[PDB]
């Protein structure tokens, strides 16, 4: 999952590191 | 551990759904039967401690395809169902105690019975997210939840209390601005676990510094919203509000703090620490009023303060670092007022989870609805 | 390293004890050869930095010795010398810069110069005590020196100045005030010296910050001794002395909090070294106005600091031991006033070292007496 | 040397360690 900006996030909505 | 208020289930008067005269044919007599049934069965899963959300899903969902027989039309040629006046139903609101309301529409019912559920949701959520251990799993199934609730919620008072003939009295669970404040709740205690979730993980101070703002202007908003309320029942939800407030401007400027200590900024660092450290203890004051405030639902406790093993370690940095220049224990320079605190949250907000009731069951049908005969 | 305030040295005009037709015979012309060569011998000596004190004692002893001719009788049975007003001597004074001052009066000469070798002393003991490397003897000569200086200065105040004909003269050394200003100080320094050897030789805290206050109330003794003084003169030198109490009280609260600490004191601990730190700044504040300030003799710096090390060392200790309590940052029950100190310091206390002139000369008779013809 | 109360102190009448 991606948000408006292209980064990747997890189930909760946090950056995917 | 997770601390979350509660306040009490809504208790129905039980509905046998026998009409006698009115009932004619088998078909509707059946239909009648099932109702009955399924009512009975939602209502006992209620206080069931072994229901999950499988179970609660399917028993609600059963319910509520033939209840919307009382209320929507089949053939669309009608405005409404004909039964939807038919049946009286009562109900208790989750801050008025023994008090109970009474309206004869469905639509009541519909309203009622769905506000139990989506409380039933945030208290399953609850339940699971006070335990010790709690993986990863168990904390998604927490945080979806509490979402879930918040849609349901959102969804009962924008598209049926309008529909609704009765007015709710004012402090009762069918007026908008008490189910608005049930949504902030929800996703305010959602967050929650997103912020526990940020700080085991070591996110950025920021992103956590955000949403811990974020946080406690949500439980300023529910607590705005309870205000045109009458003090005497909506008093403890409010200080409880009020307590999670503090509880989450303390955890900002905690995290804030560690921003201007990064950016160089010592002074500012420490003041924004104090001020962190100041606010946590007020909070600890505002918890000690909420247990003695008289009012509906259990009082919940904090403990498990990660607060403090965090302060300690900015402390200890900010020391270090900011002494020579700021003092030991003595502390000059000091800005003399803290931070005005403007944070953006991009990360961690949650919406409501879109809910819809399921479409009237085909156990509904001309023939069957025909065999009702008012009179 | 130490520093200590130093006022100019005093100076006089020569003197060549020539009566011309006054003194016949060889042997009063003789002492009067004495007097001249062994007066500018003694003078020559102040300036000189190869000069120690077993050179300065030996010249001092050799000149005081005749010139008691001109004060003490012989005979016995009989209250003075009739020399005593035969000779006119002129000398500055340590705060009045340029401005001589003179009397005929024998003792008003032998107070004056035995002023100077007490001040000699503390400038031996001050250049001595300002070495890097300075060993162990050296300290106790510092030390000794300076309790040599307080026990000069005590006698000339207790035993010499009554007999001045004249008046004293606000401002000038041979007033009471002034001089008591002196023997307090160099018992003060002596004091400084013993507390930077119990430092070193890690000595209970409890002796040490007991010594450091009775040191800064010696300090704050000398300043109000001072008070009446005009401040034209005295404003640099008393503003060094309000620098060494507040140095010296942050010394006695910082060592004071470790014996609190011990005690497991917490609130106390924490206030007592908040107290310690504050009163260092004020010392570094007044260190600002100290060298900004208009006055007799050169400005002295402190370069420091070991306080520093020792006070960000307690400050670790205190902070581990009592955040639980009191800490992190916003500190909690802590006493709003600093914890009382009264201390009995039964080591490092100094005392002026008793002196006496030196009897009158064997060169001086009844018969070598009359050789002095003042008709 | 010894103080008042049978101490031995050193020249600057600190106790000897």
């Amino acid at each position: 999952t991606k948000n408006k900006d292209g980064v990747l996030v997890d189930e909760f909505g946090l950056p995917q590191i | 551990t997770h601390w979350f208020h509660r306040n009490p289930l809504k208790a129905t008067a039980p509905v046998s759904f026998n009409y006698y005269g009115v009932v004619t044919g088998p078909s509707a007599s059946k239909i009648c039967n099932d109702l009955r049934s399924s009512r009975a069965r939602l209502l006992e899963l209620f206080t069931d401690l072994s229901c999950n959300p499988e179970m609660m899903k399917n028993a609600a969902d059963s319910y509520f395809s033939l209840l919307q027989g009382f209320i929507n039309s089949l053939d669309e040629s009608t405005q409404e169902s004909k039964l939807r006046y038919i049946q009286n139903f009562k109900w208790t609101d989750t801050l008025q105690g023994q008090v109970p309301s009474a309206q004869q529409d469905a639509v009541f019912e519909l309203i009622s019975m769905g506000f139990n559920v989506a409380l039933w949701y945030t208290k399953y959520a609850s339940r699971l997210a006070g335990k010790e251990n709690i993986t990863e799993d168990e904390a998604k199934e927490v945080h979806r939840s509490l979402k879930i609730a918040a849609g349901i919620f959102k969804h009962l008072k924008e598209s049926h209390l309008p529909k609704l003939i009765t007015p709710a009295e004012k402090g009762r669970d069918l007026e908008s601005r008490l189910i608005e404040a049930y949504v902030i709740q929800c996703q305010a205690e959602a967050q929650e676990v997103t912020i526990a979730r940020a700080i085991e993980l070591k996110h950025a101070p920021g992103l956590i510094a955000a949403l811990a703002y974020e946080t406690a202007n949500f439980y300023q908003k529910a607590d705005h919203t309870l205000s045109s309320l009458e003090p005497a029942y909506s008093a403890k939800w409010r200080k409880y509000l009020h307590l999670k407030m503090c509880f989450y401007t303390a955890y900002a400027y905690c995290y804030h703090g560690e921003t201007l200590l990064a950016s160089d900024k010592c002074g500012e660092a420490i003041r924004s620490l104090q001020e962190a450290e100041k606010l946590y203890a007020k909070a600890e004051a505002l918890c000690k009023e909420y247990g003695e405030t008289k009012g509906p639902g259990p009082t919940v406790k904090p403990s498990g303060h990660l607060f403090f093993r965090k302060l300690g370690n900015l402390v200890k940095n900010t020391l270090e670092k900011c002494q020579r220049e700021n003092g030991f224990i003595y502390f000059q320079k000091i800005p003399t007022e803290a931070p005005q605190l403007e944070l953006k949250a991009n990360y961690g907000l949650v919406e409501p989870i879109p809910f819809e009731f399921p479409p009237t069951s085909v156990q509904w049908t001309p023939e069957t609805l025909a065999a009702f005969d008012l009179t």
